[PDB]
């Protein structure tokens, strides 16, 4: 499934 | 569940929550202290934080009359103010845009009693409330978490009933000519102070109100550089 | 327009006399009829502005945009025969089939033998 | 100006290759060419004594098709020492660093006395060279190995460009000699000395193998392998006259390099044939010339900008294939020649060479294209393009770059079938050598003649063709091939044109009495598929008429159908992933679904008529104040909604379309606000009265607005217009504006920022939503592909939980961004690509120092202005200088009508706006590891649900998906408008209650469209929710926790999870079912 880690701190970008 | 008050004065009032097919003794948590406050409207009321959903004065009127029965004690709640679940009533548009029609934390309420006699027998019950999660965890009072109210809101898309919105309209429009007729009566009136001053208002003003706020709202060009002799020398000073 | 239709609108009105008036005559100051003019362009200049050609005929029809300049000049001067007299379509943008379509509401044919 | 050139310093700094590791390759290959000294010489040999000097040799001869027989190789064969050489980029040192690596090209010329002047036929020369390089490879690997050396060399054949007819030797290393860091790797050039041969013997008009057809392709390599140190003198005068020559070189290579463009053959089917060289040698012609009067286009003082403009401006606007060619003496000022020889041609004089033989039609299409895209960007001086020009791939993804592929399985693939072979023929094999260039050309000819004008541009792609081989084998040989074909398969890659991809009727010739030319290829090609048909404007043409579906395009029913019948009948035509694309968009319960094409939009058409039979009634009616105008304003105005209209489908969320009524300008409007909302609804209760009593047909019913903070006296009309569609109308009043701008000022400093954001709902229900729905409206029409990408782009969100916090209009404003600013790509011309382009653009955007700000204009007025460009920029700014994190604001999306930039996209929160990059991120990042498939695209639209605290599953009492209008029903409204309710999803209203009062510690997910994303009843639908840090772990108890909280110690409370869910619960009521926590 298309799963991604919740980013709360905006680090992916 | 031996905690029963709270060092800053909040005392424990737990209550026993539905039976649900999805859930298959969870309990809810309320926090009271009596407030104190000289406002008239303020007076005789209970503090209470971490209310349940939806809770309205029925919902009170239910578990103060449960309590009633099981301490024999005489309390009547008049009504339950400051709740705003969902923080809808925060500001109050009506009066920021003007005075006619209008002359004015969160998860908290206050709940009025009817006197103070009503009060106090409350908090000797609700103290004793308290007590039972430690000793008797089972005889915890139910909320019911359905009411007439809770069914109205529940139903969403209903369409309104356009008699009573015809009534309504009819009212309020009444209302509001009468109050914009009398204040624009006010201001065109030859208004003159106790010394004498009359006030200036324009035609097509309307209300006073607006007067004060537009007044909250709201040489050197005809100065010649050469026309003195004391400026010319300053020239002849520069020329040089 | 928004359609990058480049158009020219002509206003024309005519002072009127009040209901009451006794004078023979309603002239107007040139400083009324400046100000009025501004009134006027300011409004046709907005309408076309913000609105499409297929949407500023729209408005043509009803006449809606000489009721809304008799409004906007009634302080001013009052007003009689507001109209758009004419508008002209000076330059047009690139044919879209597509958008002409949509504002009309392909086709197989039939074998010969 | 001065920016750009900066830019370009920095660029050329970036990527100039590192000095040392340039003497490192010198120190070797210096010593390279004294091993090349020791070689012996040989004597005359014929094929049967070098078949046996070979015999037992490791090195085998790399003969080329066809090899030798010993009746035609009567010539004798011999070797002698050649005059070597270094030639390519390297000598004029205008190389880069490259981290895939470079190449040293060195020649080796064969002595003049090895060759006869006949030897230019039947590949005389060719099998002369191939024992040259045999002879030399067995006695380099034996010196190799005496040296020391072999350890750490890897030596293999290899072709020159992918051209079959001159194999090369290519020498790499692996991990003092030593070159494996420098990332280079020699390759040995066997070249013919200069004028060997007659070079007007060797013009393209001529032929050089007997079977007369021209052999352009033989003639080339056999003289271009003659002309190899000229142009490198040729390249090193023009190098020192203009002293801009190697930076506009550079530029070019790594503008070629990012889409995908080559020096190697495209007749075999890849995309090149234009390179360094042949880019490189353009501006040396266009140095001494290029114009129609022979006028120079480039001058010797330009920068490095100036010659790299030229060059793309003459590629752009200058025809060198069909109409016009260019004649250059490299050796005679070089003049465009308005005549044309059908193919890209660049003529030198001198040395009777065409340059660009290598590059097919097809390919210098896309050229042309790119070139002229690239021009439109070095003019714009609105908004910089040096990153989209030079430093963004656009060759990653095929998928991205052509709109459509096709893969065709040719039959019995240990050699094609014999029917196929037989195809082939000897006198193909005199005009295309390989099997591989002449089936190139076969799929390229009928499939761009059966298409037509369907499409722009055809790329016909040999999917895993190899170009090096071991030096024990002769020629490559790939799995399927067994040296017979070097390929797996074939894939068509198309650039639809949207205008007319989906014509249902493919017009030909007009009838005559007698039959014309034209007339019999059409009726020959399309055989039984082909007609005559007459029409309403009553000609007669040969036309044949094909059928349209929901699920793939037509396009894909003519390459199927043309292919099968002239390729092979035995071949497999499939795309299945733009099927999967066009399935995922709901399909609607209307007549005749399947077969509507996904560029219709007769459904939202038809919701128009019905609503100007209702625009006519409201407007004659009689009112106290005169109707100013009407302005529809809902999803479906715009060509957006997500499942399209359907007569009765009242369960969609987006039935009822907003519509904005507006009335003459009046003084005796109220001036208080609650009095000015309760004079538009006496206003919407009048409209109703006569509605009812002229128009009974007409169905209507009041409804509440909450969506306006605070203003709670909001009341809708709702029409049920007979023809089976809702509108809710709104009043707008020009005093309505201006009182919510009072409240701002008379608020509290501290209310301030709160009052704002009300005036920002409503200017974005009621300004700034007339304008979005007008531009987005008549933009649609040339972006044919707009609609139905933007609907599955909401249809990709909601299956993520992302609708409910992401609004319609900045969905919208996100999904066009790749059809206003398609740079670097094209714009858009298929489902497929459209969606995965905004998919990309999600994935690189860093919207936390890039906003986002759009031309909404139609393709090449309204341009941003440079003035309007800066400003908008200055607002980002400013508002980064207050929220640098981005935490208040993530998404800058601004426009014309848009300036301020935070209309659409303010409220969101920070996890959303994460995921929602997070899961672009992951989307890209699955494509490149797993290329694009059935069960790729599954993955996209599934979604995780795991990384959720809680899930809760609901059901609701009755599906929903027939009354929604999807087809996997109602036909009328129900008597009493209460029932209505009784067939919707109140789901949506759950998470936004609940939202509110856990706004400080929960954050709530649902799917907005149970119909489309509930199952196959579209019944399921579930909330997903967040526990905030904070409140996650322990708190102390304080009043202004304002979350539901139990008890731990006197002073420590934590999340009271366990009441939660009954409170979720309790507000589901029956529709709620399960839990996971
Ligand atoms: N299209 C062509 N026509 C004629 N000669 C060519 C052509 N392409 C290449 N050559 C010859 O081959 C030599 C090497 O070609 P190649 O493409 O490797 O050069 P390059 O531009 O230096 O390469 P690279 O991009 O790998 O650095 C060129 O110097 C020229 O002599
Ligand atoms: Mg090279």
């Amino acid at each position: 499934s298309l799963s991604a880690g919740f980013d709360w701190t905006a680090s992916i970008l | 569940e031996d905690i029963s008050a709270m060092k800053n004065g909040f005392i424990v009032v737990p209550f026993k929550l539905p039976d649900h097919k999805a859930l298959p003794a969870s309990l809810h948590f309320m926090f009271a202290k009596r407030h104190q406050s000289s406002n008239s409207n303020e007076s005789d009321c209970l503090f209470l934080v971490n209310l349940p959903l939806l809770s309205n004065i029925e919902h009170m009127k239910k578990f103060v009359g449960q309590l009633c029965g099981k301490y024999d004690t005489v309390s009547h709640v008049e009504e339950l103010l400051y709740n705003d679940e969902f923080g809808l009533h925060e500001v109050d548009l009506s009066a920021l845009t003007s005075d006619l029609m209008s002359s004015t934390p969160r998860n908290t309420a206050l709940l009025k009693f009817v006197d103070a006699a009503s009060i106090n027998n409350c908090w000797n019950a609700l103290k004793k409330y308290s007590n039972l999660h430690a000793k008797h965890p089972n005889e915890l009072f139910e909320w019911t978490y359905t009411t007439p109210s809770f069914t109205t809101f529940v139903n969403f898309y209903k369409p309104l009933d356009i008699d009573y919105l015809k009534e309504d309209i009819h009212t309020h429009m009444a209302i509001f000519e009468q109050r914009e007729a009398q204040a624009q009566e006010d201001v065109q009136s030859s208004i003159v102070d106790e010394d004498g001053f009359t006030l200036v208002v324009g035609k097509n003003t309307k209300s006073l109100n607006s007067i004060r706020k537009k007044i909250l709202n709201k040489i050197d060009k005809k100065a010649k550089k050469d026309f003195y002799r004391f400026q010319v020398r300053e020239r002849k000073k520069q020329e040089i | 327009t928004s359609d990058d239709y480049v158009l020219r609108i002509f206003a024309i009105a005519f002072t009127r006399k009040q209901a009451n008036q006794v004078k023979r005559h309603s002239y107007a100051q040139s400083s009324h009829i400046r100000a009025i003019r501004k009134v006027i362009s300011e409004i046709l200049t907005k309408e076309v502005q913000g609105s499409t050609l297929a949407q500023l005929t729209s408005k043509l029809i009803p006449e809606v945009i000489n009721k809304e300049i008799e409004n906007a000049t009634k302080d001013i001067f009052p007003l009689q025969n507001i109209h758009v007299r004419k508008v002209k379509l000076l330059k047009q943008p690139k044919f879209d089939v597509g958008a002409l379509m949509a504002l009309h509401g392909e086709e197989k044919g039939k074998k010969v033998t | 100006s001065n920016i750009f050139k900066l830019q370009i310093d920095e660029l050329l700094e970036q990527v100039k290759l590192k000095q040392k590791h340039v003497l490192k390759v010198e120190k070797f290959l210096h010593k390279l060419y004294d091993i090349l000294q020791e070689i012996p010489d040989w004597e005359e040999k014929s094929l049967a004594e070098v078949d046996s000097f070979f015999k037992n040799k490791i090195v085998s001869v790399p003969f080329v098709d066809p090899k030798p027989i010993p009746q035609n190789t009567n010539y004798k064969f011999n070797y002698k020492k050649p005059d070597i050489s270094l030639i390519g980029s390297f000598a004029l040192k205008a190389g880069i660093y490259q981290p895939n690596g470079s190449s040293i090209d060195t020649l080796l010329t064969m002595p003049k006395e090895l060759f006869e002047k006949k030897d230019f036929l039947n590949f005389r020369c060719l099998h002369k060279r191939s024992v040259y390089l045999a002879y030399l490879t067995h006695h380099l690997l034996i010196l190799l190995k005496k040296d020391k050396l072999d350890s750490f060399l890897q030596l293999e054949y290899s072709y020159f460009d992918n051209d079959p007819l001159l194999p090369i030797l290519r020498i790499s290393c692996s991990k003092d000699y030593n070159f494996y860091k420098t990332r280079f790797s020699i390759n040995l050039l066997i070249g013919f000395p200069y004028k060997v041969f007659e070079p007007k013997k060797l013009l393209p008009n001529r032929n050089c193998i007997r079977i007369l057809p021209a052999t352009p392709l033989y003639n080339f390599s056999v003289l271009s392998s003659s002309t190899h140190e000229n142009y490198l003198k040729y390249l090193y005068k023009t190098k020192k006259q203009t002293e801009s020559f190697v930076e506009a070189t550079v530029l070019g290579r790594l503008w070629l390099q990012q889409r995908g463009f080559s020096s190697n053959m495209s007749h075999s089917g890849s995309l090149g044939g234009f390179g360094t060289f042949e880019f490189t040698i353009l501006m040396a012609a266009l140095l001494n010339g290029g114009g129609i009067n022979s006028n120079k286009i480039l001058l010797h003082g330009f920068s490095s900008y100036q010659l790299f403009k030229g060059v793309i401006k003459y590629l752009a606007t200058m025809d060198l294939c069909h109409d016009g060619h260019l004649q250059f003496h490299s050796n005679p000022a070089s003049k465009y020649i308005d005549e044309g020889f059908q193919t890209p041609t660049l003529f030198d004089k001198s040395t009777k060479v065409n340059i660009l033989t290598k590059m097919t039609v097809s390919s210098y299409q896309i050229l042309k294209e790119y070139a002229g895209e690239t021009l439109r960007m070095l003019n714009n001086v609105v908004q910089d393009q040096f990153s989209n020009i030079f430093l963004t791939n656009i060759s990653r993804f095929d998928n991205l770059k052509y709109d459509l592929c096709y893969d065709v399985q040719l039959p019995l693939g240990n050699n094609l079938e014999t029917s196929l072979a037989a195809t082939f023929g000897s006198m193909e094999r005199v005009k295309f050598i390989t099997l591989e260039n002449f089936l190139a050309h076969k799929i390229t000819n009928v499939a761009r003649y059966a298409l037509g004008d369907r499409i722009k541009y055809i790329q016909i792609e040999m999917v895993g063709q190899k170009s090096d081989f071991p030096i024990t084998k002769r020629k490559v040989y790939s799995n399927t091939g067994g040296n017979h074909f070097n390929f797996d398969f074939v894939r068509v890659k198309l650039i639809v044109n949207p205008s007319e991809c989906d014509k249902l009727v493919t017009k030909g010739p007009a009838h005559s009495e007698t039959m014309s030319t034209e007339a019999a290829v059409f009726k020959n090609f399309w055989g039984i598929k082909s007609s005559l048909r007459r029409f309403k404007d009553g000609s007669i043409t040969h036309c044949c008429v094909w059928s349209t579906s929901s699920s793939e395009p037509i396009i894909s029913s003519i390459v199927n159908f043309a292919l099968q019948k002239h390729v092979s009948k035995k071949a497999q035509i499939s795309n299945e992933t733009i099927k999967k694309f066009h399935n995922f968009l709901p399909l609607p319960n209307l007549p005749s679904s399947a077969k509507t094409s996904v560029l219709n939009l007769s459904s939202f058409f038809n919701l128009k008529k019905s609503f100007d039979d209702l625009y006519k009634i409201i407007f004659q009616m009689k009112l106290p104040l005169s109707v100013k105008s009407i302005l529809p304003v809902g999803s479906a105005f715009r060509y957006t909604s997500l499942c399209q209209p359907v007569p009765f489908a009242y369960s969609d969320p987006d039935f009822f379309q907003d519509v904005i009524l507006e009335f003459e300008t009046s003084p005796k409007w109220p001036d208080e606000i609650t009095s000015l909302e309760k004079a538009k609804t006496a206003f919407l209760l009048k409209i109703q009265e006569e509605l009812s009593a002229n128009s009974s047909t007409y169905r209507s019913f009041f409804s509440r607005d909450e969506s306006i903070p605070y203003n709670l006296e909001i009341v809708t009309l709702n029409i049920l217009t007979p023809e089976g569609y809702g509108f809710k109308f709104r009043v707008l009043t020009e005093r309505d504006e201006i009182l919510y701008l009072r409240a701002i000022a008379n608020a509290r400093n501290e209310l301030k920022p709160e009052l704002e954001a009300t005036f920002l709902k409503f200017t974005a229900k009621y300004l700034a939503s007339v304008r979005h729905t007008r531009t987005l409206e008549n933009i649609s029409h040339s972006y044919q592909f707009y609609s139905p990408v933007v609907r599955l782009f909401k249809r990709w969100l909601d299956t993520h939980l992302l609708l409910g916090h992401i609004t319609d209009e900045l969905a919208e404003l996100i999904a066009i961004k790749p059809f206003v600013d398609p740079a670097p790509y094209f714009i858009p011309g298929s489902l497929e690509n459209g969606f995965l382009k905004v998919l990309k653009f999600i994935s690189q955007w860093n919207w936390k120092d890039d906003p986002l700000i759009l031309d909404l204009v139609k393709p090449e007025s309204e341009r941003l202005t440079l003035a309007q460009y800066k400003g908008i920029q200055m607002n980002f700014t400013n508002l980064r200088n207050s929220d640098p994190n981005g935490t208040h604001l993530q998404f800058f999306v601004a426009s014309k009508n848009d300036p301020s930039g935070i209309l659409y996209s303010s409220g969101i929160p920070l996890p959303i706006a994460t995921r929602l990059t997070a899961l672009a991120k992951v989307a890209v990042n699955l494509l490149q590891t797993h290329g694009l498939n059935q069960q790729t695209i599954n993955l996209l639209f599934t979604p995780g649900l795991k990384d959720y605290d809680f899930v809760v599953d609901l059901r609701t009492p009755i599906g929903l998906k027939s009354s929604c209008g999807i087809l996997s029903a109602p036909s009328n409204f129900p008597e009493n408008l209460n029932d209505l309710s009784e067939k919707m999803d109140p789901t949506y209203q759950l998470v936004k209650y609940l939202n509110l009062k856990y706004k400080n510690s929960l954050i709530l997910s649902s799917r907005k469209y149970i119909g489309v994303n509930g199952g196959e009843k579209g019944d399921k639908n579930v909330i997903t929710g967040l526990i905030k840090p904070l409140f996650k772990g322990a708190h102390k108890f304080r009043v202004n926790l304002d979350c539901n909280v139990k008890p731990v110690d006197d002073e420590n409370v934590i999340l009271n999870k366990e009441a939660i869910f009954h409170e979720i619960a309790a507000f589901g009521n029956d529709m709620v079912i399960n839990f996971e926590t």
